[PDB]
């Protein structure tokens, strides 16, 4: 079927398909649009005319310019060969090594897993990173939201995570560059290239990069969310995967939703927000989960919008957040890479009755200790150490050991660290803390807890010294 | 209907022919079998780790002579 | 057989202007082609504004919308006590199909005064704090207001669990059919929850109506009314229904959005206000009935999830003004590890008493009060203040009492235990003890008395009212137990 | 431990039978859905019963 | 005439009567309607169409359905037999004692009494509640507004007035539970039976109950007010009567209005509030009066959502008010019941004459000190306290005593209070403050004044506390 430009007002193209009534979300390809000018059917206005949203820019728009309905949503390559390919949203490379070369294609909406599909009570994904595991132990399938230090090697940390896990457990990754600067995607690009977690000669390119950047029309960016999902579902179900799904920064996606909302003639809402904000999300989130198919585990860069949250979206997001990451400058400032703050590396599912107090209390003891120590840190800040009880002194040192024990070298940043990285097996980590907690090593170099992997290696590191 | 029971017959016939035979599954080929194996592994973890077709043995306990 | 159909006049936005069928009933639930339902809300001459339950990516223009010719009903029946359904009343449990082959209008009015009766019913939750301090009967609208798995959700769960004994009991006259209308809680969330319920198999006396996070908004919207209808049935089959409306806040969004999509504007807080009517009418159906209704009740525990505690917000204000009290829960306490995280300065049951036993009164009167004062001296006195002995005591004791109402998540209880342990504390049996060990004491104590003094407990349950002898027996039991607790 | 062995086999046969049932069904129906013009009279019986609607509705 | 449902877009039932278009305010009866479905004509929309309001549900409607215009508003029985009867908006029982049989019938609108018809000057009524009288010295036959948030003891409070006072005034009353939370209306009801304030033995049941609940459509909710008014007007004019008019809550009327405006195709103006907010209200409030034939003493619950008063609605409200009872959430939260914002809770009839100067001055002194104190709150809030004039320190405490003294336990809500509440004959009150002012108590602990009745007793209460 063909459609006609009946109206173009910016990237809202109302196309009268002059003979078609393809449902909404049916992807249209505009004919005479060399560059894949996808219009997504948006409303059936009547009159065989649909409001479509151009998802590619508008130009040269002949009145009645011809459009051929692609009749279903965008079908996109889905297949492992994407790992090592940067596509735009449309699933066209932007890695430009000709096309990406799956055969298994998918229309870019996927649907929620349902009750019957569930795997009813979730599971921690473990990274082997002390901070992660301890403080916000991840859930496989879980959507974790990254508030976090900019350019601190946030991404790097993420690479490291990918490294630790997606390698470890055979998870793969999808990166949805939402609202990314070309620059930032670049940054990543080389970071991955460099890291060799994208390998343009190896399938150790473990990440398909899908980009839905600012510079696109809204629709694309908006939809990049569905798209990214669609890939991971491919990996999930098909490749059985526990996927790590980076959608970064989903916020801008959201923005895009709202942007269009207006321009979908719709009322968005107060604070600009599309009133459907939640459903959009809900529906999106509900695709993302854990099932009898694996998990799509979501590592989501999440901007603190307007550094406020009052603004409904994050507020909603909180539901959609389940384990929470604020990556923290303080920690960073302490030179500690890991730079995470524990009191933020939390999980709404991190609750003792709801996960466990082994984390929660060993942590509470720890978090206590550090904070308590923080309470002392102000005291000490005035007084020095002297005055305290020795137990406090001990605890300070311990807190500090523990702290130091969180400093963990990077494999993916020998360039920064001058070290290999490390990983820490959770039991051993914890055990570690039991030791320090037990005070066991508090007669040892505290700074031997600095930058190590196993707590044993902190211990080891102490020894060579004394 | 009864011109629509003419279709219903058709299906009933194929079900028996298969059941008293098989070709893969008659109409399914390796593809069925392969899919099963992907589900079958994960279920072992949900259901245990062994003994699935064979009765569990047990062992018994001890003490300290004081 | 265009003689039961019409063509979608325009569709966009899940907003179906529907052509034809002017035969339409007001409030008719119609069915669209796709197995998707809609409701013909707005009878415009030349179209029918039909709300789409579901989505129109699943539709195309001109689509035939066929009458269902039916005003909204929900399947109704008791086998749903033992089912999780979607709003349409279809097994999202997927167990089998609904046993419910009765249907019931969802839009049934909240009956009159005379068609109702006040409360005298009590209802229990196993949550000491609750049953005591906002002692709740049945009919009662009580707002649960609270935050991100503060057990926010948990709270309902333990309560339900608690009813298990009752559903294992004979308090049929009190048999509480629980309806947890789950609005906005993702499939996963629900999955956990449901699962927990399964395990508790409270589900046998339970509907869980689930409109998850995903949903088409009208579904979400509808779902409570649905739940409501189903519960009204029970209520009306004499029974005592407990509906937990979870949460209308989200519903409100959904609706609002719906309104806005209906282009219908809103008022205050951008919110169109007949969500009040909505809910009010919804919640008005929460009531304690007279005898005609088999004395029925539908106790409503609506949930609105606070964010920001801006009760100031219209919607909370609304709800408060509707409810017969609220349980405001305080997160800070939660971080402190405190579940129940309540601020019962901010929780009230203006009712209270219809639900109470002298057993409870006998300890609670004092306690509630003591806590009030305690709280007051928590609030003014010592924290870096004064050291008057009285108040210091109140604090010590108080502090004690605090723990004592502090209840683990997944910990509903029998009332008698509760009165018992509470009694203990009331009567100051633990000032002489440091707070943590109370907890230990209690468990131990509890199992002890359960074991031996099940007699006494039994009795205490029986009379519903602690008795002086018992007091002594108890006292002794405790004192000694306590004595054991130490030595 | 005894249950764990058994219910796996049941569950596999159940899911396996549904994944036969669906797969045969779509394949049979997708093969044989052709003879409507060969036997028109499924619409003649439509018009037969439809005349016993067009008469016998009211 | 007959009209056809041409559009029902919600409970705005758009009717086209082809059979003329007789005026606005024509009540239409929808034919084929199970509920006798009153539509009030609102607009002759033009071309044989009117926009009407369903006040009832909109069920089963087939667009076309015949409505037979009843041609005039709802006519309802009015007069004394309604007393002790629970009526619905459509002036029809819900007493569930069947018809009411007081054969003066009425359109629920009535229009404002002429200038001459007003009782020109009203004179203080009283209640005996310290806080109340003090701040709002009651006016005979006034319209008293209760600004107030979410029935927190608000509702209790209104009741409390009813209890002490509505009892105290012997003559008939009208209670309009508008949007009323039926459960409490039940209670109240049952209580009236219980108290024998309603008796199913007499219409000397001093209260006629009108309820126009919140499970009702707006159309009902909007209009029940008019209804209640019409009735009380019966008693006022016809029966003399200081009708005590309880409206709980006018807000829901208003609310009902605003909500429809949109749907009325109008703009639901600022805050969503209808353009006409004033006129509807105004005209309505103006219907309420103490005419030269009596009083409708109106205690009008005003929900103020999120209690914003700046909020146009209340802003308007003030215009009509006579005594404002402003409930203060700020106060309330301190556990205080009374909840009032005192220096907002007023009665215009503050006078050295009317209230006599004794009250007046004492009050002015009080008002002042409290106001002053108020100044200090801010100060201490930010400046801690402690270096102030010690007179201030004294006052601060005093103010709290005064406050506390203004606090009264609840006399009906021992259920809430665990106390009985009291009443303070006005002079003991004036005196009271004079006394505190006199410092007579002020070398004492502050505690006792809380939840008290007469000031002497507060001293008594002091003593027990002075231990």
């Amino acid at each position: 079927t063909t459609g006609r430009i009946v109206a173009v007002i910016g990237a809202v193209v109302d196309v009268q398909f002059d003979e078609g009534l393809p449902p909404i979300l049916n992807a249209l390809e505009v004919q005479g649009r060399e560059t894949r000018l996808v219009l997504e059917v948006a409303q059936h206005l009547g009159e065989s005319t649909v409001r479509t949203i151009a998802m590619d820019g508008t130009e040269g728009l002949v009145r009645g310019q011809k459009v051929l309905d692609s009749g279903a949503p965008i079908r996109i390559p889905v297949g492992p060969e994407t790992l090592g390919r940067i596509m735009n949203v449309i699933g066209e490379p932007i890695d430009e090594r000709g096309p990406i070369k799956t055969k298994q294609f998918a229309a870019i909406h996927a649907e929620a897993p349902e009750f019957v599909e569930m795997s009813v009570e979730q599971e921690i994904l473990v990274t082997g990173i002390k901070v992660v595991d301890l403080l916000a132990p991840y859930a496989k399938g879980g959507k974790i939201g990254l508030f976090g230090g900019a350019g601190v090697g946030k991404t790097v940390l993420i690479m490291e995570l990918i490294n630790n896990v997606a390698k470890a457990h055979g998870g793969y990754s999808v990166f949805a560059g939402v609202g990314e600067r070309t620059r930032e995607g670049n940054d990543l690009y080389h970071e991955m290239i460099e890291s060799g977690v994208i390998n343009l000669k190896d399938a150790t390119s473990k990440v398909a990069l899908v980009y839905g950047q600012m510079n696109e029309p809204p629709g694309a960016r908006a939809r990049v969310a569905l798209t990214g999902l669609t890939v991971a579902e491919y990996f999930r179900d098909q490749e059985g995967q526990d996927v790590l799904l980076f959608i970064d920064n989903i916020f801008r996606f959201t923005q895009a939703g709202s942007e269009v909302s207006a321009l979908l003639g719709r009322i968005p809402s107060a604070v600009g927000y599309q009133p459907t904000l939640a459903t959009d999300m809900g529906t999106m989130q509900e695709r993302i989960t854990t099932t009898k198919k694996g998990s799509i585990t979501s590592v989501q860069a999440i901007y603190v919008p307007a550094d406020d949250l009052t603004d409904p979206a994050p507020a909603t997001t909180f539901a959609h957040l389940d384990a929470t990451t604020v990556l923290s400058r303080a920690i960073a400032e302490l030179g500690i890479y890991p730079a995470v703050d524990p009191l933020d590396s939390t999980s709404r599912i991190m609750d003792p009755n709801i996960v466990g107090s082994e984390h929660y209390d060993v942590a509470r003891g720890v978090q206590k200790i550090l904070q308590d120590y923080k309470s002392l840190q102000d005291i000490i800040a005035i007084l020095g150490m002297d005055e305290l009880s020795e137990e406090d002194k001990l605890t300070v040192s311990r807190a500090r050991k523990i702290q130091r024990f969180l400093s963990q070298p990077f494999q993916v940043a020998e360039v920064f660290t001058g070290h290999l990285g490390k990983l820490v097996p959770l039991k051993e980590t914890i055990k570690g803390f039991q030791q320090i907690l037990a005070g066991e090593y508090d007669h040892l170099p505290e700074q031997a807890f600095y930058m190590v992997g196993p707590i044993e290696e902190a211990v080891a590191k102490a020894d060579k010294l004394a | 209907l009864d011109p629509v029971q003419k279709l219903f017959v058709d299906k009933i016939r194929e079900y028996r022919t298969k059941r008293q035979t098989s070709g893969g599954p008659v109409d399914a080929g390796p593809e069925y079998q392969q899919d099963l194996d992907r589900e079958l592994f994960k279920l072992k973890q949900m259901y245990g780790k062994a003994d699935m077709n064979t009765f569990p043995n047990f062992t018994f306990e001890d003490p300290k002579f004081e | 057989d265009l003689e039961e159909t019409g063509r979608v006049l325009s569709i966009g936005d899940g907003i179906a202007r529907v052509h034809g069928l002017r035969n339409v009933q007001a409030e008719e639930m119609v069915e669209f082609s796709s197995g998707l339902k809609g409701m013909s809300l707005n009878l415009e001459p030349d179209n029918v504004g039909v709300v789409v339950f579901g989505n129109d990516k699943l539709i195309k223009e001109g689509d035939i919308v066929k009458r269902t010719g039916a005003i909204v009903d929900v399947p109704v029946g008791e086998e749903l006590l033992g089912r999780v359904v979607d709003a349409l009343g279809n097994a999202i449990d997927g167990k089998g199909p609904i046993g419910s082959k009765a249907r019931r209008r969802v839009g049934l009015k909240a009956p009159g005064i005379i068609p109702r009766i006040s409360v005298r019913e009590p209802m229990q939750t196993g949550i000491k704090a609750v049953d005591s301090l906002v002692p709740i009967g049945r009919g009662q609208r009580e707002l649960i207001i609270g935050d991100r798995q503060t057990g926010k959700t948990s709270i309902a769960i333990d309560t339900i669990i608690n009813q298990k004994r009752f559903n294992d009991g004979t308090d049929e006259k009190k048999k509480l059919y629980c309806i947890y209308v789950a609005i906005g809680q993702k499939r996963s969330t629900v999955a956990q929850l449901v699962k927990r319920l399964t395990d508790a198999d409270a589900m046998k006396y339970t509907i869980v109506v689930s409109a998850t996070a995903s949903d088409a908004a009208p579904l979400q919207y509808l779902a409570p009314y649905s739940g409501c209808s189903m519960g009204e049935y029970f209520r009306d089959n004499g029974k005592h229904a407990l509906i937990i409306y979870d949460d209308l806040s989200k519903q409100a969004v959904a609706y609002r959005q719906m309104s806005l999509l209906l282009r219908r504007p809103p008022g205050r807080e951008a919110y169109p206000g007949d969500v009040f009517y909505l809910h009010s009418r919804l919640l008005e159906r929460a009531a304690k009935m007279n005898d005609a209704f088999g004395g029925g009740s539908l106790t409503a525990l609506p949930v609105i999830e606070t964010q920001a505690g801006d009760v100031s917000a219209y919607i909370p204000t609304n709800v408060i003004s509707i409810t017969d009290g609220q349980i405001f829960l305080e997160t800070e306490l939660f971080y402190k590890g405190i579940r129940p995280a309540i601020n019962v300065g901010l929780s009230v049951s203006r009712v209270g008493s219809a639900a109470q036993t002298r057993a409870m009164k006998q300890v609670a009167g004092t306690m509630k009060l003591e806590l009030a004062q305690y709280r007051e001296v928590a609030a003014f006195a010592q924290f870096g203040s004064d050291l008057d002995a009285a108040t210091q005591q109140l604090l010590s004791r108080g502090v004690r009492l605090t723990e004592l109402l502090k209840q683990g998540q997944y910990s509903p209880m029998a009332i008698e235990e509760q009165v018992a342990v509470i009694y203990a504390g009331v009567r100051g049996y633990l000032d002489k003890l440091e707070p943590s060990k109370i907890t230990k004491f209690e468990n131990a104590f509890l199992s002890h008395v359960i074991s031996q003094h099940q007699a006494l407990l039994g009795k205490i349950r029986t009379d519903g009212k602690i008795s002086e002898e018992s007091d002594a027996k108890l006292k002794e039991i405790v004192t000694n137990f306590l004595a054991g607790f130490e030595a | 431990e005894v249950k764990n062995r058994l219910d796996y086999h049941i569950s596999v046969q159940n899911m396996m039978r549904q994944k036969e049932q669906e797969h045969m069904i779509n394949w049979v129906e997708k093969r044989v859905v052709q003879s409507i013009s060969a036997q028109q009279e499924k619409e003649t019986i439509a018009k037969c019963i439809a005349d016993l609607k067009l008469l016998s509705k009211k």
